[PDB]
């Protein structure tokens, strides 16, 4: 009923336990959740995450504003995580500010330099967008591919695939600006893993820019002379890109282009080599319902034992090619 | 959007810029995107844009404003959201309205920019 | 003009930049296209502001950013896209690309010039041609030549149809008697027809040129003819105590 003792167990004494939890048994719960609303300073987790469910019951007033405003520690100063605003966010179901402030916050910590926490996050944020099954916006879309491909560099890299790695690396050097932190050493190793791959023309026009005067005496100072002696004596000489049908249009485009000048939609991209998936080799992680290059994925399953993206335990064979791939490639606009 | 009768029109009016036009539009697999290019036939190209944005395709909107000569509208474009190659279209804008001011005789406009481009 | 004609094309439109009308910058579009210095005509066309020309400048464009370098198909292109549909035919034709002239000749239904860019011969095109006009006599409301139009090709489907759309009752009868060889909803299709047009004085004829007199016996009944389907039942005795007790 009321439940009144739990109500009002032992809430003097100016507090008991999660008084919060107290108070929250039923009605508007606005005592002790809402003095972890009047806390400025984190007393417990746990008691801004009971109030995530004290908005959880819709209750859309000012008391959701409150909790909002204690988030960002505007009036506290010293605000815990935003990771708490997304989930905010999502409990009144109001997904459009919730992407708007993943987005925000994966911007900010990529802009940082933090770039595998920023995509253990944005792929956390990722996960529920897509599980509710709301539609991700292409800002969202777009980030987790451009801070993706970064991982793909890696580990292309460290398993020896020298022109992957060159391919993701031209990627990345389209959207350097979105990557401060590490601007002339991306760049950097662009240009020596094109070189050291066969794009060495488009390696030119980069270390061009490496060598511009605002990058220039900043370039590494292991083969600064060398850099200079590539852009001296430029080579036009680069091997031409690959070409495959689109998945969803009998189409030719090559491998790293995503946007299909045919059926002009958005195609999806693989997880273990960043180009437009391929029907005759369509795949999914089983955890993550992410595509992959069924071939590319296995041969990059290489004692590498998380998955690419979601890294979780993943072996040879717990990943077989699929048919009905209409299931991925339904037309948006058509749905 | 019949793209049945609409051919056989274009055929009575020896037109095959129309039957061209006809068969890109059937080669789209969409709905609402065949409206968006029916809408950028007819020169209305500031409803195709917004239609483009509305359904969250600014791909598409920096490419119409790209075919055009709509330089601003690509820049003002490539202010907000994120794309695939975003550095390599605002280099290329800020070239190209260099080039538009220098055609006409407008230097210190085209010194602005030539210079954000490199 | 002077600057055209002498096929200086970046020139042209530096002096056109000084301001010229809006018929000139569209003539200094074309002939930069004919011309093949695509660049100029990208910028005139972006100052007349034509979104046909210029998407096919860029389509143009993005093929030959992959391999495409042959300079008569682009040229063909540009002829057909403005409406010679003559030159741009021999230019198809020089290049090695006349399927690309039959496609452009079936798409403007000129089947008569169509007939002779038909270079590759009769891999199964000769009755993409065929079908292609057909379709178009019957689409103009000309169904009579339609009916051989299909006929002369491997039709008999789309013949049929049409026929029996308007029942060519007088016609069914001598296609599908020339009809052979027994086709499941060809050479049955004019018979499932007969019985829907006023012809039960050739539906059962027909099946009969085509094999199964047993449903055909009965349908002499359902040709209200009890004694001939007593007679046709001799022919298929089984048929005969199948049919027979409905006539009881
Ligand atoms: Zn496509
Ligand atoms: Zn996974």
């Amino acid at each position: 009923e009321d439940y009144q003792s739990i109500a009002l167990y032992f809430e003097g004494e100016k507090r008991y336990l999660q008084a919060g939890k107290f108070f929250l048994l039923c009605g508007q719960y606005s005592r002790a959740l809402k003095h972890f609303l009047k806390c400025p300073s984190s007393e417990d987790n746990v008691a801004i995450e009971m109030a995530i469910e004290t908005v959880g019951q819709a209750k859309d007033e000012l008391l959701t504003n409150q909790l909002i405003d204690h988030l960002l520690g505007e009036n506290d100063g010293m605000p815990k995580d935003a990771k708490y605003l997304f989930r905010l966010y999502m409990a009144l179901k109001q997904y459009r500010e919730a992407a708007q402030t993943a987005i925000i916050i994966a911007r900010e910590e990529q802009s940082a330099g933090n770039y595998r926490n920023a995509h253990d996050v944005l792929f956390s944020m990722y996960a529920e967008l897509k599980s509710q099954k709301i539609k991700i916006p292409s800002e969202m879309a777009t980030n987790l591919m451009i801070l993706h491909s970064y991982i793909l560099v890696k580990i292309h890299v460290k398993n020896g695939d020298h022109m992957k790695g060159a391919r993701m690396l031209i990627r990345v050097a389209n959207n350097i600006s979105k990557f401060p932190s590490h601007i002339v050493p991306i760049l950097t190793s662009t240009v020596i893993e094109c070189h050291r791959a066969g794009l060495k023309n488009s390696a030119f026009s980069f270390a061009a820019m490496l060598m511009r005067p605002e990058y220039r005496s900043k370039i590494d100072a292991k083969y600064k002379k060398k850099i200079e002696g590539m852009v001296r004596r430029p080579d036009i000489s680069e091997i031409e890109e690959a070409t495959t049908p689109c998945p969803f249009c009998k189409f030719l485009l090559p491998e790293c282009e995503l946007l299909c000048p045919g059926c002009k939609n958005s195609i999806p991209y693989c997880i273990a080599t960043g180009r437009h998936m391929l029907k005759d080799d369509w795949t999914v992680c089983p955890h993550c319902d992410f595509p992959a290059l069924y071939s590319e994925l296995k041969i990059m399953l290489n004692t590498e034992s998380t998955c690419p993206m979601c890294s979780e335990r993943l072996n040879a064979a717990q990943l077989k090619k699929i048919s009905d791939c209409t299931q991925y490639l339904r037309t948006e606009e058509e749905l | 959007l019949d793209l049945y009768t609409a051919e056989q029109a274009f055929v009575r009016c020896k037109d095959y810029q129309g039957i061209k036009f006809v068969k890109r539009l059937g080669k789209l697999l969409s709905e609402s995107m065949k409206q968006a290019e029916v809408v950028g036939y007819f020169g209305r190209f500031e409803e195709a844009e917004r239609t483009y944005l509305e359904m969250d395709r600014r791909d598409l909107a920096i490419g119409l404003r790209l075919k055009l000569g709509d330089w601003f509208r690509v820049l003002q474009l490539l202010k907000t959201g994120s794309g695939d190659a975003d550095d390599s279209l605002l280099e290329q804008a800020n070239n190209a309205i260099g080039d538009y001011f220098a055609d006409r005789q407008k230097w210190l406009n085209a010194v602005q920019y030539y210079v954000q481009g490199r | 003009y002077q600057y055209l004609d002498r096929k200086l094309f970046k020139e042209a439109y530096q002096i056109a930049c000084l301001g010229v009308t809006d018929t000139d910058w569209r003539e200094l579009a074309m002939e930069a296209l004919e011309g093949l210095d695509f660049e100029t005509a990208k910028k005139a066309f972006i100052r007349v502001q034509d979104l046909r020309y210029l998407e096919l400048i860029s389509s143009i464009e993005e093929r030959k950013k992959r391999g495409e370098t042959n300079n008569d198909l682009f040229l063909a292109d540009v002829f057909s896209y403005q409406g010679k549909f003559h030159e741009a035919a021999k230019l198809y034709k020089r290049s090695g690309h006349e399927n690309l002239a039959l496609e452009m000749y079936t798409d403007l239904c000129m089947f008569e010039y169509a007939k002779d860019f038909l270079g590759s011969g009769d891999p199964k095109e000769t009755k993409m041609l065929i079908t292609k006009q057909a379709d178009w006599a019957r689409n103009i409301k000309e169904p009579k030549a339609a009916v051989e139009m299909y006929i002369s090709a491997g039709e008999h489907v789309k013949a049929i149809e049409i026929c029996g759309d308007h029942g060519w009752v007088d016609m069914l009868i001598d296609i599908a008697r020339k009809l052979d060889k027994a086709e499941r909803e060809p050479l049955l299709l004019c018979a499932t027809y007969l019985k829907k047009l006023d012809s039960p004085g050739y539906a059962a004829e027909t099946y009969l040129k085509m094999g199964d007199l047993k449903s055909l016996v009965q349908l002499h009944v359902e040709t209200q003819r009890w004694d001939e389907a007593f007679a046709l039942g001799e022919k298929h005795p089984e048929f005969k105590d199948d049919i027979y007790m409905p006539y009881a």
